[PDB]
């Protein structure tokens, strides 16, 4: 079962696009900078 | 008047059409020749269009001569039907900016380019009207000779156009999600083809493709582009070079 | 951090048998066809 | 003093086949209007389906007591004029229909009912039945309709064939069969698609509950509004013939280059002695009868099947089945008349042909059978609402909030594959539509579900209409229908071509009408009666809750009707068989004692 | 029949006017598929799918063809002129239809490869001209 309280609101991408993941760091008052480091993405559950 | 005015119409016909053609279209060809002329265009581009108008409104005399006159007849020369469809584009033309306003794109659209192509027709024709004397018989010989054997030659160049065909087909089946941006439709496979069969870069071609990951469709397009070569080329060689040797074996 | 791609697709219908209709029918037609050249010529043939 | 050369071409037998086209045409039209128009009036106009099937029996019964009657006047009179008081009978009986949907559009309205009814109650709109007052003066009025229908339609059906059979060489006498009853066949598509047309709601079908009312209006107003036309066309048309001379000029050549080279009771008898005598005529007439009901069977039974297997709405499977049965039916026909005509198409190859053309089609209704074994979505009938409830449970919480009644209940599709009849029972108590789809709010009594949908201001919104996930099988089995109809019109035409022959040209005149004697009552009076009977067989689930003595059934037993039809298919047509294999053997024992080579 | 009936079918104009055009309307058609097979045009899928669902119909014609063909000299026609290789690009052009069925063609499919060679089949049985024919036989000498 997906939901939004917690997953979010899914995205509505169309036909095959190009996305990058891109994230930025926040703390308590507000965004501090642009990350930059190693990702690792995965899925919840397993595809291949 | 009937078939008395169609006499009369030939008898000044011919007085008149050789005088005022001739002339008329004389002073056509030297304002065209004057007006391509791609250095001079910025010493005119006024004097220039109006003068081809002018022309252009002789021209249109001429045809209405032609519709009044003899008739079907007329029809019967391919000349006079070029002039006949020649006329028919300039006309419609000349109304086309005649008339102004429009909803349509212009300020020398691909249109405007249409009609200067018409243009070169145009000339084209005054060209060939202005050489009815003195065409000389030595290459009017040599012309002779030259469309003799024209059946050879059109089914020669038919077998050329569907050899030509199947090698695009199979190219184009064979390089599918191939990197064919270069041939991505069926216009740019068939110049692609023309390249191919025209000796332009098929060297860079095999050394574009060993950078890729396919190999044996190199030796495919080099069988293909030999038997095509040779066959196409040794076949209109020999045919032209015997339709001109049965005439050198007569006087 | 989590996030959610739902990217549209290009699986469409197969429609096999929308046009195994049209197979049928083209096939019908032109054994009607067939037969009724068959009784034309049954016919003609014993002029022969 | 009308001696012009237009008078001089129309009395020609192409003068005559146009008009008769025409006629035909008109008729065919008429008829597949008020069909219909029936149908929708005992579903409207709130009444039973036993005084629809009376009123449509008596149709049937006045062409069977008018059809020998009119048979033996025409015999001895002059056809044309026969013909003219049969349009003038038709032209009134339109007007006749037309009137009682302009005169007493006041009996059943949505709110009109000021009498007993008022507008700030909703069960006091559906109660105190005044609508049955007013009502059984349009039964009467329809009745007489169907009558003087009949009455006035039938005398057509013989006497152009007559005119046919008896002014027109045997050369065209297939062309103009097959053109009359391909123009039979568009009339009934014409008729049905202008009706439809209007009928059917215009493209506000999703408003508030004074949409009904508005189509109830509506429908009566294109009725009126078509049945006038037809009327004046009917009678412009027999105006027209009426000017038509007695002695035509090529009826009166023919005869003339065929010269060269009283209808008593005895008479009667001894017709209907040699018909007896002769088993081919006793053939025909039961493969015709079989055809027919074969016919009959098939265009009642194709909407309820689409309805209870493919998932089609009633009104949308019944536009398949007319407008999809004649592009098969006219060229079948069309190939039949053009097969003959050009053949020179004898009686013995006649038998072969018609016994082929019956062996093909037997063989594609088994390969329709074959196809009918495949499975496909199944709706409901999923042994107890999952455990909540049982069979019955229908008469909930969420069916008495909303007031649903359990006559009009349609087939909700839920996001979890799993569809659930009457969807205002789904417990949706909320219901905003859109302009081209209807969908339902806030459903309470559904199961857990809600898998993905697809909503952009709101959200749970279940799609209206019932969903189809494999519906491929529908273009194989109209594909199948197609042939079946091709080569079932294509029977009629030898068999018809054959009762010709065996008949003198005198008493050509009663030949049709013999033979339609047994079209109307020996085939089409105990037909539905057997329909209904297999119906129940297949319909045992009926709602006995509301409806009482079968009003409306839910569960329509697939294999088993699609078992029970096909298996009546295929005995009417080998029946059909083992006739035309009787009939061939006769005809070449009476063909060799004729000749005694 | 059989050999009577493939003669008489040679010799009516019809059948012969028939199978160029469906001939030639399938070379043209051919080429027209292979350009979208996308959702540019949802209006133009079902009826560019029933297109090539005509080709198909081709292929059929071809079986028929070759039934008629069987109406011919049958085993003696197994080896034979230039006609046993139209025979066997035409059984290698029914391929595609069974290596689809059954065959799953995610894998080296080679369908281009029998499409040219139904495409070259159609592009010499088009009723060559004589001009055509004098030059190929002096090519072939």
């Amino acid at each position: 079962r997906y939901d939004v309280a917690k997953y979010g609101c899914p995205l509505t991408l169309e036909l095959g696009q190009m996305f990058q993941p891109i994230v930025e760091l926040y703390d308590e008052n507000g965004f501090i900078k642009i990350v930059d480091a190693n990702f690792i993405l995965w899925e919840i559950h397993g595809r291949n | 008047l009937l078939g008395l005015q169609q006499m009369i119409l030939s008898l000044t016909q011919s007085l008149g059409f050789e005088t005022f053609i001739f002339i008329v279209v004389c002073l056509n060809t030297v304002i065209l020749v004057a007006q391509t002329f791609t250095e001079l265009e910025i010493r005119g581009e006024w004097y220039f269009m109006v003068l081809d108008s002018i022309f252009l409104s002789i021209y249109v005399l001429e045809a209405v001569l032609k519709l009044i006159a003899l008739g079907l007849e007329y029809f019967y020369d391919p000349w006079n039907n070029l002039d006949f469809f020649i006329m028919v584009m300039a006309v419609l033309d000349f109304v086309l900016l005649q008339i102004n306003s429009l909803s349509y794109s212009f300020y020398n659209h691909s249109l405007f380019r249409i009609l200067k192509v018409f243009k070169s027709m145009r000339a084209l024709r005054a060209i060939r009207v202005l050489r009815r004397l003195s065409i000389l018989t030595s290459l009017h010989e040599v012309a002779g000779t030259l469309s003799g054997s024209l059946p050879s030659i059109t089914a020669i160049l038919t077998l050329m156009f569907t050899c030509l065909f199947l090698f695009s087909v199979v190219l184009r089946a064979l390089f599918q999600d191939s990197d064919p941006k270069r041939f991505q439709n069926i216009f740019t496979t068939l110049f692609t083809l023309f390249t191919m069969l025209t000796l332009d870069d098929w060297s860079l071609i095999y050394i574009d493709n060993r950078a890729q990951g396919a190999w044996y469709i190199i030796p495919i397009l080099m069988i293909y582009i030999v038997i095509q070569y040779f066959i196409f080329l040794n076949l209109v060689i020999a045919v032209l070079v015997d339709n001109f040797q049965m005439a050198l074996l007569k006087g | 951090t989590i996030f959610a791609i739902e990217s549209l697709g290009m699986i469409p219908r197969s429609s096999v048998y929308l046009v195994a209709a049209l197979i049928f029918v083209l096939m019908l037609t032109f054994i009607s066809i067939l037969v009724l050249s068959y009784f034309w010529y049954l016919k003609i043939y014993r002029q022969f | 003093p009308i001696v012009l050369p237009f008078v001089q071409r129309f009395n020609n037998i192409d003068g005559f086949m146009t008009l008769y086209v025409a006629a035909v045409l008109i008729h065919g039209a008429l008829f597949a209007v008020v069909d219909m128009t029936l149908n929708i009036y005992q579903v409207q106009f709130s009444l039973t389906r036993t005084e629809w099937y009376l009123m449509d029996f008596s149709d049937y019964i006045a062409s069977f007591v008018v059809a020998i009657i009119i048979a033996h006047f025409g015999s001895k009179g002059n056809r044309t004029r026969w013909i003219a008081a049969s349009c003038i009978l038709m032209g009134l009986e339109s007007m006749l229909f037309a009137f009682p949907f302009f005169t007493y559009e006041i009996i059943i309205p949505g709110r009109q009912s000021i009498e007993l009814c008022m507008e700030e109650n909703e069960k006091r709109n559906i109660i105190c039945g005044n609508s049955v007052p007013n009502r059984s003066k349009c039964i009467y009025f329809h009745i007489g309709g169907q009558c003087i229908h009949g009455i006035a339609g039938m005398p057509i059906y013989i006497l152009g064939i007559t005119f046919i059979f008896d002014h027109i060489p045997t050369s065209s006498c297939g062309f103009y069969l097959a053109i009359g009853h391909s123009a039979y066949l568009i009339g009934y598509l014409l008729g049905m698609v202008g009706g439809l047309q209007n009928f059917q709601p215009p493209p506000k079908e999703k408003t508030v509950e004074i949409e009904p009312a508005k189509v109830y209006q509506l429908l009566q107003s294109g009725w009126w509004k078509t049945f006038l036309i037809i009327a004046a066309i009917s009678f412009c048309v027999s105006f027209m013939m009426v000017c038509f001379p007695t002695s035509l000029p090529g009826a009166h050549k023919l005869r003339l280059a065929k010269r060269k080279e009283q209808p008593h009771l005895k008479g009667f008898l001894h017709n209907i002695w040699h018909i007896l005598k002769n088993p081919l005529m006793l053939t025909q007439a039961i493969c015709k009868v079989s055809e027919y009901l074969t016919f009959n069977t098939s265009l009642y039974f194709l909407p309820h099947h689409l309805q209870t297997q493919f998932l089609i709405t009633p009104g949308i499977a019944s536009l398949l089945t007319g407008a999809f049965v004649l592009p098969g039916g006219i060229i079948g026909h069309f190939l039949g008349g053009l097969i003959v005509d050009r053949l020179e198409m004898t009686n013995k190859n006649k038998l072969k042909f018609t016994l082929v053309t019956t062996v093909v089609s037997v063989g594609l209704f088994l390969l329709i059978f074959f196809v009918e074994c495949q499975t496909t979505t199944f709706a409901g009938i999923n042994e107890d609402y999952d455990g909540y409830g049982q069979l019955g449970n229908l008469t909930a919480d969420c069916n008495e909030y909303c007031d649903c009644t359990t006559s009009l209940y349609t087939s909700i599709c839920g996001r979890d594959e799993k569809e659930y009849f009457s969807p205002c029972f789904a417990g949706c108590k909320a219901t905003k539509v859109s302009q081209t789809e209807k969908t339902y709010y806030n459903c309470s009594c559904i199961k857990e579900g809600l898998a993905a949908s697809d909503d952009e201001g709101q959200f749970i919104d279940a799609i209206a209409g019932t969903c189809d996930s494999d519906c491929l099988k529908l273009p194989l089995f109209f594909a199948f229908y197609f042939s079946a109809t091709v080569f079932s019109n294509m029977c009629s035409i030898p068999v018809i071509s054959i009762i010709l022959q065996s008949v003198p040209a005198n008493f050509t005149s009663l030949s049709l009408g013999v033979t339609y004697a047994i079209v109307k009552f020996v085939a089409s009076v105990p037909a539905p009666l057997l329909f209904r009977l297999s119906s129940a067989i297949a319909c045992i689930y009926w709602d006995n809750n509301r409806c009482g003595g079968k009003e409306r059934c839910w569960i329509y037993n697939k294999n088993i009707l699609v078992y029970e039809f096909m298996g009546i298919w295929m005995s009417s047509q080998l029946i059909i068989v083992l006739l035309n294999i009787y009939a061939i053997q006769i005809h070449d024992v009476v063909v060799h004692g004729e000749i005694t080579e | 029949p059989l050999s009577l009936w493939a003669g008489w079918v040679l010799d009516s104009s019809v059948f012969s006017k028939f199978i160029i055009s469906l001939i030639f309307l399938n070379t043209f058609v051919l080429m027209v598929e292979i350009e979208l097979m996308e959702s540019t045009n949802t209006a133009l899928w079902p009826v560019k799918l029933a297109l090539e669902v005509a080709d198909w119909f081709i292929l059929l014609s071809f079986i028929v063809e070759i039934l008629l063909m069987w109406l011919a000299s049958f085993s003696l026609f197994w080896k034979d002129a230039w006609n046993v290789f139209d025979f066997f690009v035409t059984l290698l052009s029914l391929l595609p239809e069974l290596v689809v069925l059954l065959g799953v063609p995610a894998h080296s499919v080679w369908l281009q490869l029998l499409r040219v060679c139904r495409v070259l089949r159609s592009l010499k049985l088009f009723a060559r001209f004589r001009q055509i024919k004098v030059i190929l036989l002096a090519l072939v000498r």
